[PDB]
C-alpha cells in the first residue's frame, strides 16, 4: 500500500510537516518510514503537523508518512509492576517483554460524580512527619513540592517502600501499585532509583515508568498519560494505584516546546495554558472511585521540584488551583540537617481527617497544634527567644516534636510504631530528656515496643487507633521505658 | 553456640573497684551494648543456592 | 551530492542540494571551500534546502556554490594519538604538531549508553579540598558541574583540580576547551608542557586537549563538545579508561546552540533559549557518564549567566549533576578560596551512609551551623549582636572559623596566591571543622582558619599570632 | 524461531547455519573473537576477581576482648 501514506513534507527539528494521509484521524499515532511513530496532532488543511515521536536525523524528507490509523493506546498491565519501560511499554531494563500485552488508549476520560466517591481510606508512608502532619488518603492528586535530590525522592521512596508492607498487606486498600512515571529523570538517576527501588523489591507492585533526560521531549511528555490509562485501570479494576509524577515541571517544559516547534504557543511563562488543563484532564483521571470501579483508586502524587521556590510560578500557580494542597518541603531545615525538611506551614492537606488513622489522630491533633504554638513565640516577634515562661516549658514540648517528626535517611515506617514514639512524645516522657536524644531513644525504643509491644502493637495495628489496651499499656511502657531508655 | 544466659544488673554492673575494673566495667557496659545491638541484630541464617539451577546454567 | 549555497546569512548556510537531500546531520563539506567548511544539516527545510549550519566563516561563497556532501554526518579522527595534541573540533591540530592522525574516524554524533551497562551507582572521588570532599562528596566518573561565575577562580580552580587529580590519575584526561580562550588553552599549553605531562614524547599525553574557541563561530562550538565525547567514549569504553573530562565550559556550548536557534528560524526560547535545550542536555549528558566500560569523570565548566542559576540554563542542569558545584561569587568576593557555595553545592551521595554518615554528620552539624548563621544574617545585617543570644555569638565566631577554615590557598597559583597552598587529606578535614565543633578555638584568632588547609596547620595560624 | 517461509529460508536456515557449524559457527568471526576476548577480560575486571572456577572456602577471626 501506498495511498494513505503521505511523503513528508518538511521536516526538520522532528517537526514534520506532513505531505498526505489525508484522511487521517486527529491525533492519530502514525507510522513511519523510519518505523517510527508520530502524532498527527495538528491537522492543518495542507498538512499535517506531526510531531515525531523520537529521533529524527535519521529522518529526511518526502519520506513516506504512513497512518498507523491508531490513536495511541499503551500496553496495559499488571505486569508493569515490576518492569521498567519507557511509555510505550519498552523495558529499557533489559527484563524483555513485559506481561502487559493488552493495550489501553493513554487518553482514558476522567470520573463521574457517582462513580466518583469521596476519599475515606486513609494510607499511609512510613513517615511519622508524613502520616502525622500530612496523613495519606487514597485515590489523590496532590502536590509534592521540594527540591530535588536531596534523597528528594528519598521521601517517595520511603512511601514505596512503605506500600511493600502494605503489598505485603491486602487489599488495595493495603496493596498498593505504585507508579512511579519519571519524567525527565536521567538514566543515571533512574539508574539509580530503580536499583533502589529493585533493592527494596517494592517494585514488586510498582511501575517505574522511565523517561531519562535523554528521550524526546513528548514521549516524555506523554509518559504519564501513558500511566495514566494504566493506573485508571487499576482504578478501575479496584486497584489502587499510586503514581507519582516526577514532574510534570519538565513536562510542561517538553510539552511547551514541542508546541513552540509547531508554532504552537509558549503563553504565561512561555508555556501554552492548556497545559494546566493537560494535566487537570490528566489528573482527574486520577481519582478514588466507587465500587462499580472495584472502588479503586489512582492515586496521584504529581510532584513538582521547584525553582527557588517559584510557585506563583504558573505551573505552579495552576497545580495548586487543583491540588489540594501541597506539601512543601524546607531546605533550611534541610541544611540545619533537619532532613525532612519540611515546612508544614507550606504544606497542607484540606483532606485532613479522611487520610489517617485514628491512632495517629488522637496523638497528633494536639501535636500539631503544640508545634504551631511553638511557632508562633519564635514568630510574634520574629525571634525564636521567648515571651511567656508557660511556653518556655511549651517550646520544650515543641522542641521535642521537632525531634520526633523528623524521618532517617532512607527510612519508612508504618502507623501503629510511627503512633508509639509519638504517643511517647505527644503525652510527653521526653521533655524529661534532652530533644536531640528524643530519635536516640526511639531507636531503642522503637527496637523494644517491636520487642515487646508487638503484642501490644497488636492491638494498636488492630484498631486503627490507640486503645484502652493500647494506651494503658502506652502510658505505663512509655513511662517505664522511658524510665529504662533513661535509666 | 547459642546464646548464654547471664542476666545482668546494670545497676550493680558498674560500680565495682577491683580498682583495676571499675574504669573497664563502665567502657565494658557500653562495649557490651555496641556487641549487644550488633548480635541482636544479625541474620540468623544466610541463603543457600539452587546448586540445580546453577548446574545447568554454569557452563564452565 | 551537492548543493548550492542559496542563502548566507551568516554561518548559517542555508543549501539547496538538490542532488537529494543527504541526513539531517549529514555533514556537508564545501566545494569551493578549499578551506574545509564544514556544513552540517539541521533541517530539510524542504525545496532540497536544508539549513546546515556552517561552524566556520563565511568568505567567497556565492550563492549557488557547490557544496559537496561529505556523504555522513561529521566524523572525526579517534586514536590514542589525540592525547597530548589540541585537537581542534574538527580532529586537526591545533597542537600544530602536524595532523592529528588516527586509525578510527568516529561520527560525532552518538547514542546515549543504555541503561543496563550504565554502572547505576558510583563512588565518590576524593578531590583533595576539604570543602569539596566533605561537603559535596562528587563521584567518580560523575558529571560534576563546576558552576562559577566569570573567570572567578574557577578557572584558577580547574586547573588546580587537573594539578590534583589529573596527575594522580590512572586512566587519562580529556580537556574540551569549549569556548575557551586560546589564551588560557595556552595558558594551559604551557602548564602542560610544562608539566611534561603533556610530555611530548607522548602524543599519548595524560591528557588529551579538544578545543572549540570562542573565537569559532558557534557551530564550531556547539560541535566541540560532541566531538569531545566522541573521542572520550572511546577512550572510556573503547579505550577502558577511566577518563576525566574537562570540559571547560559547557555553558558556551550551550550558548552555541542558543545563538544559533534564532536563525534556526527557531523561536529561541526564553531569553533567546532553545526549546530544545533539555534535549540538548540529555543528547550530550547521557552520553557521558560512568558505565561499566570506564568511567567519564565529567568535569563540566558551566558558566552561569549572570550567575543566574534560577536561570533555567542551569537550572536544568542541576538535574544532570551527580555532583553539582556551585561557585559562591558571595564568597568568593570575601577573598575566600574555597570560594564555594557549599549550601548549593551538592552530591546526591551527600547523604550519609555512603560517604561514611560520620564524615558526613560531622559535616551536618556545620552544615547546619552554617546555615543557621546564614540565616541570621539580615537580622544581623542591620542589628549586628546585642540583643540576640550567645549560643549564637559562638556559632557566629565558630562559624567564622569555619567559614576561614575551609579557605585553602593555591598550591598551583601561588602566582596567584602568593601564598603557598594548601592540600589536605580527610582526616585533618574531617576533624578540623568537627574540631571546631569541639569549638577548641574559641580564643583562638579567628580568621586563621584562612587560607589553610589541614586544621592543625590553621590552628598553628591562630597561635602565631596567639 | 519466526515466520516468513522463502526470506525465512534465507534466515530460519541461516539460524542454524550458524549452529549447523560449530568450530566457526559458519562464522564464529575473527572480530566477534577479538571484541569477545576484550569484553571476557574486560568483564573480568568488571567481576568480582577470585578465581570463578574456584571455591571460596571458608575464613577465621578473633573479636575485641578486654
Amino acid at each position: 500500500d501506498l495511498e494513505e501514506t503521505g511523503r513528508v513534507l518538511s521536516i526538520g527539528d522532528g517537526i514534520a510537516r506532513v505531505h498526505g494521509l489525508r484522511n487521517v484521524q486527529a491525533e492519530e499515532m502514525v507510522e513511519f518510514s523510519s518505523g517510527l511513530k508520530g502524532m498527527s496532532l495538528n491537522l492543518e488543511p495542507d498538512n499535517v503537523g506531526v510531531v515525531v515521536f523520537g529521533n529524527d536525523k535519521l529522518i529526511k524528507e518526502g519520506d513516506i508518512v504512513k497512518r498507523t490509523g491508531a490513536i495511541v493506546d499503551v500496553p496495559v498491565g499488571e505486569e508493569l509492576l515490576g518492569r521498567v519501560v519507557d511509555a510505550l511499554g519498552n523495558a529499557i531494563d533489559g527484563k524483555g517483554p513485559i506481561g502487559s500485552k493488552a493495550r489501553r488508549r493513554v487518553g482514558l476520560k476522567a470520573p463521574g460524580i457517582i462513580p466518583r466517591i469521596s476519599v475515606r481510606e486513609p494510607m499511609q508512608t512510613g513517615i511519622k512527619a508524613v502520616d502525622s502532619l500530612v496523613p495519606i488518603g487514597r485515590g489523590q492528586r496532590e502536590l509534592i513540592i521540594g527540591d530535588r535530590q536531596t534523597g528528594k525522592t528519598s521521601i517517595a521512596i520511603d512511601t514505596i517502600i512503605n506500600q511493600k508492607r502494605f503489598n505485603d498487606g491486602t487489599d488495595e486498600k493495603k496493596k498498593l501499585y505504585c507508579i512511579y512515571v519519571a519524567i525527565g529523570q536521567k538514566r543515571s538517576t533512574v539508574a539509580q532509583l530503580v536499583k533502589r527501588l529493585t533493592d527494596a523489591d517494592a517494585m514488586k507492585y510498582t511501575i517505574v515508568v522511565s523517561a531519562t533526560a535523554s528521550d524526546a521531549a513528548p514521549l516524555q511528555y506523554l509518559a504519564p498519560y501513558s500511566g495514566c490509562s494504566m493506573g485508571e485501570y487499576f482504578r478501575d479494576n479496584g486497584k489502587h494505584a499510586l503514581i507519582i509524577y516526577d514532574d510534570l515541571s519538565k513536562q510542561a517544559v517538553a510539552y511547551r516546546q514541542m508546541s513552540l516547534l509547531l508554532r504552537r504557543p509558549p503563553g504565561r511563562e512561555a508555556y501554552p495554558g492548556d497545559v494546566f488543563y493537560l494535566h487537570s484532564r490528566l489528573l482527574e483521571r486520577a481519582a478514588k472511585m466507587n465500587d462499580a470501579f472495584g472502588g479503586g483508586s489512582l492515586t496521584a502524587l504529581p510532584v513538582i521540584e521547584t525553582q527557588a521556590g517559584d510557585v506563583s510560578a504558573y505551573i505552579p500557580t495552576n497545580v495548586i488551583s487543583i491540588t489540594d494542597g501541597q506539601i512543601f518541603l524546607e531546605t533550611e531545615l534541610f541544611y540545619k540537617g533537619i532532613r525532612p525538611a519540611i515546612n508544614v506551614g507550606l504544606s497542607v492537606s484540606r483532606v485532613g481527617s479522611a487520610a489517617q488513622t485514628r491512632a495517629m489522630k488522637q496523638v497528633a491533633g494536639t501535636m500539631k497544634l503544640e508545634l504551631a504554638q511553638y511557632r508562633e513565640v519564635a514568630a510574634f516577634a520574629q525571634f525564636g527567644s521567648d515571651l511567656d515562661a508557660a511556653t518556655q516549658q511549651l517550646l520544650s514540648r515543641g522542641v521535642r516534636l521537632t525531634e520526633l517528626l523528623k524521618q532517617g535517611q532512607y527510612s519508612p515506617m508504618a502507623i501503629e510504631e510511627q503512633v508509639a514514639v509519638i504517643y511517647a512524645g505527644v503525652r510527653g516522657y521526653l521533655d524529661k530528656l534532652e530533644p536531640s536524644k528524643i530519635t536516640k531513644f526511639e531507636n531503642a525504643f522503637l527496637s523494644h515496643v517491636i520487642s515487646q509491644h508487638q503484642a501490644l502493637l497488636g492491638k494498636i495495628r488492630t484498631d486503627g487507633k490507640i486503645s484502652e489496651e493500647s494506651d494503658a499499656k502506652l502510658k505505663e511502657i512509655v513511662t517505664n521505658f522511658l524510665a529504662g531508655f533513661e535509666a | 553456640r547459642k546464646l548464654a544466659l547471664k542476666t545482668i544488673d546494670w545497676v550493680a554492673f558498674g560500680e565495682i573497684i577491683p580498682r583495676n575494673q571499675k574504669a573497664v566495667a563502665n567502657s565494658l557496659k557500653s562495649w557490651n551494648e555496641t556487641l549487644t545491638s550488633r548480635l541482636a541484630t544479625l541474620p540468623e541464617k544466610p541463603p543457600a543456592i539452587d546448586w540445580a539451577y546453577y548446574k545447568a546454567n554454569v557452563a564452565k | 551530492t551537492t548543493g548550492r549555497i542559496v542563502a548566507v546569512i551568516g554561518a548559517v548556510v542555508d543549501v539547496q542540494f538538490d542532488e537529494g537531500l543527504p541526513p539531517i546531520l549529514n555533514a556537508l563539506e564545501v566545494q569551493g571551500r578549499e578551506t574545509r567548511l564544514v556544513l552540517e544539516v539541521a533541517q530539510h527545510l524542504g525545496e532540497s534546502t536544508v539549513r546546515t549550519i556552517a561552524m566556520d566563516g563565511t568568505e567567497g561563497l556565492v550563492r549557488g556554490q557547490k557544496v559537496l556532501d561529505s556523504g555522513a554526518p561529521i566524523r572525526i579522527p579517534v586514536g590514542p594519538e589525540t592525547l597530548g595534541r589540541i585537537m581542534n573540533v574538527i580532529g586537526e591540530p591545533i597542537d600544530e604538531r602536524g595532523p592529528i592522525k588516527t586509525k578510527q574516524f568516529a561520527a560525532i554524533h552518538a547514542e546515549a549508553p543504555e541503561f543496563v551497562e550504565m554502572s547505576v551507582e558510583q563512588e565518590i572521588l576524593v578531590t583533595g579540598i576539604k570543602v569539596v570532599d566533605l561537603l559535596a562528596p562528587y563521584a567518580k566518573g560523575g558529571k560534576i558541574g563546576l558552576f562559577g561565575g566569570a573567570g572567578v577562580g574557577k578557572t584558577v580552580l580547574i586547573m588546580e583540580l587537573i594539578n590534583n587529580v589529573a596527575k594522580a590519575h590512572g586512566g587519562y584526561s580529556v580537556f574540551a576547551g569549549v569556548g575557551e580562550r586560546t589564551r588560557e588553552g595556552n595558558d594551559l599549553y604551557h602548564e602542560m608542557i610544562e608539566s611534561g605531562v603533556i610530555n611530548l614524547k607522548d602524543a599519548t599525553s595524560k591528557v588529551a586537549l579538544v578545543y572549540g574557541q570562542m573565537n569559532e563561530p558557534p557551530g564550531a562550538r556547539a560541535r566541540v563538545a560532541l566531538t569531545g565525547l566522541t573521542v572520550a567514549e572511546y577512550f572510556r569504553d573503547q579505550e577502558g579508561q577511566d577518563v576525566l573530562l574537562f570540559i571547560d565550559n559547557i555553558f558556551r556550548f550551550t550558548q552555541a546552540g542558543s545563538e544559533v536557534s534564532a536563525l534556526l528560524g527557531r523561536i529561541p526560547s526564553a531569553v533567546g533559549y532553545q526549546p530544545t535545550l533539555a534535549t540538548d542536555m540529555g543528547t550530550m549528558q547521557e552520553r557521558i557518564t560512568t558505565t561499566k566500560k570506564g568511567s567519564i569523570t565529567s568535569v563540566q565548566a558551566i558558566y552561569v549567566p549572570a550567575d543566574d542559576l534560577t536561570d533555567p540554563a542551569p537550572a536544568t542542569t542541576f538535574a544532570h549533576l551527580d555532583a553539582t558545584t556551585v561557585l559562591s561569587r558571595a564568597i568568593a568576593e570575601l577573598g575566600i578560596y574555597p570560594a564555594v557555595d557549599p549550601l548549593d553545592s551538592t552530591s546526591r551521595i551527600m547523604d550519609p551512609n555512603i560517604v561514611g554518615s560520620e564524615h558526613y554528620d560531622v559535616a551536618r552539624g556545620v552544615q547546619k551551623i552554617l546555615q543557621d548563621y546564614k540565616s541570621l544574617q539580615d537580622i544581623i545585617a542591620i542589628l549586628g549582636m546585642d540583643e540576640l543570644s550567645e549560643e549564637d555569638k559562638l556559632t557566629v565566631s565558630r562559624a567564622r572559623k569555619i567559614q576561614r577554615f575551609l579557605s585553602q590557598p593555591f598550591q598551583v597559583a601561588e602566582v596567584f596566591t602568593g601564598h603557598l597552598g594548601k592540600l589536605v587529606p580527610l582526616k585533618e578535614t574531617i576533624k578540623g571543622f568537627q574540631q571546631i565543633l569541639a569549638g577548641e578555638y574559641d580564643h583562638l584568632p579567628e580568621q586563621a582558619f584562612y587560607m589553610v588547609g589541614p586544621i592543625e596547620e590553621a590552628v598553628a595560624k591562630a597561635d602565631k599570632l596567639a | 524461531l519466526d515466520p516468513v517461509q522463502k526470506l525465512f529460508v534465507d534466515k530460519i536456515r541461516e539460524y542454524r547455519t550458524k549452529r549447523q557449524t560449530s568450530g566457526g559457527p559458519v562464522d564464529a568471526g575473527p572480530e566477534y573473537q577479538q571484541d569477545l576476548d576484550r569484553e571476557l577480560f574486560k568483564l573480568k575486571q568488571m567481576y568480582g576477581k577470585a578465581d570463578m572456577n574456584t571455591f571460596p572456602n571458608f575464613t577465621f577471626e578473633d573479636p575485641k576482648f578486654e
